[PDB]
């Protein structure tokens, strides 16, 4: 698996360049793709979603109607062109696969992504706090509390959790409610009740440090958490 | 409405699924599909070998003629009982039949007593009183006919047959081992079968196969929309 | 010649040996002993789901360890698996040669397996890191075609081919490791133990054995079918399994004691049958015939209690599930209904 | 002579198979029936199951 | 109702054969749902052809109800009726009629169409069974509500028809046109039918008929029970729109010629139902 991209660097506002990705190693004709936004030293953001096969595609209320996206199954390639641009979207943007059916692993692997800058109701998701420090060998409790129960008659909820490690792009920790997603050690555990949820690690060693992160998925208008940084 | 977020998501799924599925349904079901027999020493080889081709166990040979796509399943090489694995051959367009003329004066291998051509009159028998096979029709081969003539004009024919008057000629010879063949057929009124003398050409094989598969088409057109 | 002829004279007085043994351990039947107890009166079931997108006969059905998803194999070529709740499907496998006759699913939910009429049991993989479904071995030792086989674990499995004989694999190293001989006709069913430690296979000339994993023998036979069995399953307990036939006949028979118990025979049925399947508890028995209708035979009295007779062609394929919620069943109509 | 072979294979295996112990039959009934009314309980087939908990509902 | 009267004495019209008549509809209603339930009992007649037969049945069905209807309502009873209700008995007549004909030839469509290309398979859309079923009906259901929108005939006393008073003249002749249509259409159907089947046997079977033979006589005798009911009937309308008021009187004696078309009506199911072998096998084991 492999997921590199191109096209990025210094425009004007007032016209914009289009941002491919070129996927190679998978089933590129049957995977959702999404794109996350991620402005410099904040909080990262979904922007855009295309279904396989072009069949629904779901805009940021922000961003509504202003970009294009479309997709490439003959080669493998997916395209993003800005109509009009302003000066707050100079941040990096990470393009991130998923495929939705019973008992998958959305966005399990997110890429490498590019740069851009520019010379010049909804559930809301909040962080307990934002950096604390920690001893290496001591559990740690990362609690992150959200605005409607996310419980769905289903009977699942749909709190996703990953890691961002610092100078890459993140990776998928636990992706429904506690599940342990493939490749990741089995330190990580996470808990809940609906409203209030936590994570916990049983083992903390020098190598998993950065920012910790909680996303809701109940509604299509996607939304993360402010971020909380776990400090060496 | 009530389905949550991916819920939706997991839906549009099942529906390309059956899209796909839809869409290869209607694909493999536009080609001919026939069934082969035969004995061992009939020469199956030699018929298989001689038409057009274009690709243990089943083995199957596909090959295209005249727009027309034909898929031939030479089931030669199961051991097991006939009776449990024929069922699920029960759609078929038609049933190709390879027997030897000249495998009329020689016995059986480890046997002293029965002979081949008796053999063949019996499976043909077992094959076309068949309650799965009561509507297909079934194409009749007469894979050697020059050396079954080398073979007759030194042997008789009365020591295979028992019955026979007519003269030492394969102009009759050759009628009446068809009209023998023939009357080994209780349902005469829901199937006919087609007799065929295996020439040296390839060409006239494939035409005579292809008219036959024309005829059936026919018939089951006919008999489709209740016109006869 | 002579000592052929001592040779037969021996085994013919050891199984009159046999048969004096199996008579001297009989008192009274099973039928005589449950006469005190209050039979179900009606088992009324409805379908609920009706799973349809086939286009061609049904000829296997196996629930998976969750009993929420479900696979099934048709002559077409594919390898739909299900969902039972919601109706969708999850994938849908091709296949190479389009002549199948069983299918199987892991315990662990990982791999599925599909034999047929070409003598080559393929194994597939379900959670590989990409999008697609690829094969994972093709095990080819056999002659005769397969008729079914099961997943011993999650690296073995073994399979009944219709040269007389059944043999155990291994799927890393793809080679067989163990062969069981012994039976005289084609071997065309059957059934792992709860335990997972013997199974029994039943032949196609009035026969039934039981063969164990580790030792790699016929422990006992079984006989007093007329025609031959088309389907076993184990009893929950372990200690008995029932027995399917040809001539409108299913018996159950016993391991600790070599001997029928009873017989669920009708004067109205003379249709064989072709699935055989118990319930959660060993109470309902589950009986598929061919004449376009089930049964749910009782297990002590031998009383019909029911019929689900919603289906159009002859069944081929039933089975209930772990934590016995529901039954499905597929017919040659290409439509499988989830009855509950 | 090859069939001798089949037949002493055939005459050990019928005389390891005579060295198995018997069971009375009344003792395999009486056990078959605890069984069967023991786990009655947890058995939603002949036991009505409530609409309100089944997944199967339409 | 007054009028209705004096236009009957302006036009000059002014039971035995009835009750024997009645029997002929109880003996078509019979025949009639004894096919419609022979096809619906039967699982094995259920793709898109055996369902424009069932459609045929139903039209001929209630072709016979509305006959025995209006033969009942007829007699000195004639007089009583307002307007309205008589434009409704003798409207629901040409429903029928339209109804039965078109359903004809949605059958020798549907033939048609799967005799051109040889399919190799019997299953089809159902956007064109739904589409044929539909049409028959709403084109029937216009024909029969023409007359009352703007043709009543109650305004103008001498430009009504002669045999039945209140109708136009002109629409029988706008009637008989499409019904000159739909039988050359029919025929020339049957015809490159029974062509393709003569042509294809002839050219792409030469390597080795009788079918070709039983065809032929099938299309024969269904053209000519088609043909030979529906002339008298066709021969009076058109005279009628020829023939001039006061001087022509053999249209007096026009209940006799309808009889011919329940007749037909009749018989047609029982063409239709002895023509295959396996609506005959499933109709005797019932
Ligand atoms: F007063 C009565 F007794 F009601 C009476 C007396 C005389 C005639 C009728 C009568 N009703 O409908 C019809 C007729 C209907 C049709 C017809 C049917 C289908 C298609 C096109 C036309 C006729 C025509 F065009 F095919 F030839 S004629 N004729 C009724």
């Amino acid at each position: 698996v492999q997921l590199v991209e191109s096209g990025g660097g210094l425009v004007q506002p007032g016209g914009s360049r289009k941002l491919s990705c070129s996927a190679s190693g998978f089933a590129f004709s049957s995977f959702g793709m999404h794109w996350v936004r991620q402005a410099p030293e904040k909080g990262l953001e979904w922007v855009a979603y295309i279904s396989s096969g072009s069949g629904t595609i779901y805009y940021a209320d922000t961003v509504k109607g202003r970009f294009t996206i479309s997709r490439d199954d003959p080669k493998n390639t997916l395209f993003l062109q800005m109509t009009s641009l302003r000066s707050e979207d100079t941040a990096m943007y990470y393009c991130v696969r998923s495929i939705y059916y019973y008992g998958s692993s959305p966005f399990d692997f997110w890429g490498q992504g590019t740069t851009l800058t520019v010379s010049s109701s909804d559930i809301v998701m909040t962080q307990a706090t934002s950096s604390v420090p920690v001893t290496p060998g001591e559990s740690v409790s990362i609690s992150c509390r959200s605005s409607k129960s996310l419980l769905h008659s289903n009977g699942n909820t749909y709190l996703y959790w990953f890691l961002q490690r610092p100078g890459q792009s993140p990776q998928l920790l636990i992706y429904r409610m506690s599940n342990l997603a493939s490749g990741v050690p089995d330190r990580f555990s996470g808990s809940g009740s609906g409203t209030a949820f936590t994570l916990t690690i049983s083992r903390l060693e020098a190598e998993d440090v950065g920012v910790y992160y909680c996303m809701q998925h109940l509604e299509y208008p996607l939304t993360f958490g402010a971020g909380t940084k776990l400090e060496l | 409405c009530t389905l949550s977020a991916e819920d939706k998501a997991a839906v549009e799924r099942s529906k390309m699924i059956d899209r796909n599925l839809r869409e290869d349904g209607e694909k493999a079901a536009r080609e001919v599909k026939l069934l082969l027999l035969g004995a061992g020493e009939s020469g199956k080889s030699t018929i298989v070998k001689q038409m057009k081709i274009i690709h243990t166990g089943i083995v199957e040979t596909h090959f295209t003629f005249k727009d027309l796509h034909f898929k031939m399943f030479d089931v030669g090489g199961q051991r097991s009982e006939r009776k449990k694995w024929i069922h699920c051959f029960e759609g078929v367009t038609a049933i190709i039949f390879c027997v030897a003329l000249s495998d009329y004066d020689l016995v059986l291998a480890e046997d002293e007593e029965m002979n081949r051509m008796h053999e063949s009159m019996k499976l043909f028998d077992s094959i076309c009183n068949n309650k799965w096979f009561t509507d297909t029709s079934i194409i009749l081969f007469l894979n050697k006919k020059d050396l079954f003539e080398e073979k007759i004009k030194k042997s008789p024919l009365t020591i295979c047959y028992p019955e026979y008057a007519g003269s030492n000629t394969y102009e009759e010879a050759a009628a009446y081992i068809q009209c023998q063949f023939e009357d080994l057929n209780k349902r005469k009124d829901t199937k006919e079968i087609y007799t065929h003398f295996t020439c040296a050409t390839d060409t006239k094989n494939v035409q005579f196969v292809f008219d036959a598969v024309t005829d059936v088409i026919i018939k089951n057109n006919l008999k489709d929309c209740g016109l006869f | 010649g002579s000592e052929l002829d001592q040779l037969r004279q021996e085994a013919e007085q050891l199984k009159n040996q046999i048969r004096d043994a199996r008579k001297a351990c009989a008192d009274a039947t099973l039928s005589q002993i449950t006469n005190n107890i209050d039979p179900v009166g009606r088992i009324q079931m409805r379908t609920r789901r009706t799973l349809r997108g086939h286009l061609a006969k049904i000829y296997a059905m196996h629930w998976g360890t969750d009993s929420r998803l479900l696979v099934s194999a048709s002559q077409d070529g594919k390898l739909i698996i299900w969902d039972s709740y919601t109706t969708n499907k999850v994938h849908a496998i091709p296949l190479r040669s389009s002549w199948v006759m069983t299918c199987a699913y892991a315990p662990s939910g990982n791999y599925v397996a599909c034999g047929g009429l070409d003598n080559i049991c393929s194994i597939y993989n379900l959670k590989t890191r990409e999008g697609n479904v690829r094969v994972s071995r093709e095990l080819a030792g056999h002659t005769g075609y397969l008729s079914c086989c099961r997943f011993l674990d999650d690296n073995q499995i073994v399979t009944s081919s219709g040269d007389t004989t059944c043999a155990l694999w291994d799927i890393e190293t793809g080679q067989q490791t163990t062969t069981f001989t012994g039976h005289t006709g084609d071997v065309m069913s059957l059934s792992l133990a709860p335990d997972t430690r013997l199974f029994v296979s039943g032949a196609c000339d009035a026969s039934a054995k039981l063969w164990d994993v580790r030792e790699g023998m016929c422990r006992q036979t079984f006989t007093g079918h007329e025609s031959d069995i088309n389907a076993i399953c184990f009893f929950p307990n372990g200690n008995a399994f029932a027995t399917g036939s040809d001539d409108a006949t299913c018996r159950l028979f016993d391991l600790r004691a070599d001997q029928e118990l009873m017989t669920y025979s009708h004067d109205n049925i003379i249709c064989g049958i072709t699935s055989v399947s118990f319930s959660k508890s060993g109470r309902l028995l589950l009986a598929g015939y061919d004449d376009f209708n089930c049964n749910v035979w009782d297990a002590l009295k031998a009383d019909r209690a029911g019929v689900l007779a919603g289906h159009d062609n002859r069944v081929s394929c039933l089975g209930v599930t772990d934590d016995g919620m529901a039954v499905a069943t597929g017919s040659w109509d290409s439509f499988l209904k989830i009855w509950n | 002579t090859a069939s001798i072979a089949q037949a002493r294979k055939l005459v050990e295996q019928l005389k390891m198979e005579a060295n198995i112990d018997r069971i009375k039959v009344s003792k395999a009934a009486a056990d078959l029936m605890a069984y069967c009314e023991a786990h009655a309980k947890e058995d939603p087939l002949l036991t009505p199951v409530p609409a309100s908990e089944n997944p199967f509902r339409e | 109702y007054d009028i209705i009267v004096r236009h009957y004495n302006y036009t000059g019209k002014l039971k035995l054969t009835s009750v024997v008549f009645i029997l002929i509809c109880c003996f078509i209603i019979l025949e009639n749902i004894f096919v419609l339930l022979t096809i619906w009992k039967t699982k094995k007649f259920h793709r898109p052809m055996y369902y424009f037969i069932g459609n045929l049945a139903l039209s001929d069905l209630l072709a016979g109800v509305a006959y025995t209807a209006n033969l009942l309502l007829s007699g000195a009873t004639t007089y009583k009726l307002t307007p309205a209700q008589w434009f409704l008995r003798e409207g629901s007549m040409f429903v029928a009629l339209s109804a039965s004909v078109f359903s004809l030839l949605a059958i020798a469509i549907e033939r048609y169409i799967t005799m051109l290309k040889m399919k190799l398979h019997n299953g089809s859309n159902n956007f064109r069974l739904f589409l044929l079923i539909s049409a028959c009906w709403v084109i029937s259901l216009i024909l029969g509500g023409l007359p009352i929108m703007g043709w009543n005939c109650i305004s103008a006393l001498s430009s009504c028809s002669t045999v039945l008073p209140l109708y136009h003249k002109h629409y029988i002749l706008f009637c008989t046109t499409v019904f000159t249509l739909l039988l050359l259409s029919i025929v020339i159907l049957y015809c490159r039918i029974y062509s393709l089947v003569r042509t294809r046997s002839r050219r792409l079977t030469f390597r080795k008929s009788e079918k070709s033979l039983a065809l032929l006589k099938t299309v024969i005798i269904v053209l000519s029970v088609f043909i030979a009911c529906w002339a008298p009937l066709f021969i009076l309308l058109l005279l009628d729109v020829g023939c001039k008021v006061k001087t022509c009187d053999i249209l007096f004696r026009a209940e006799y010629f309808l009889v011919l078309a329940v007749l037909n009506s009749g018989t047609n199911p029982i063409i239709y139902t002895l023509t295959n072998k396996e609506m005959r096998r499933a109709f005797i084991r019932i």
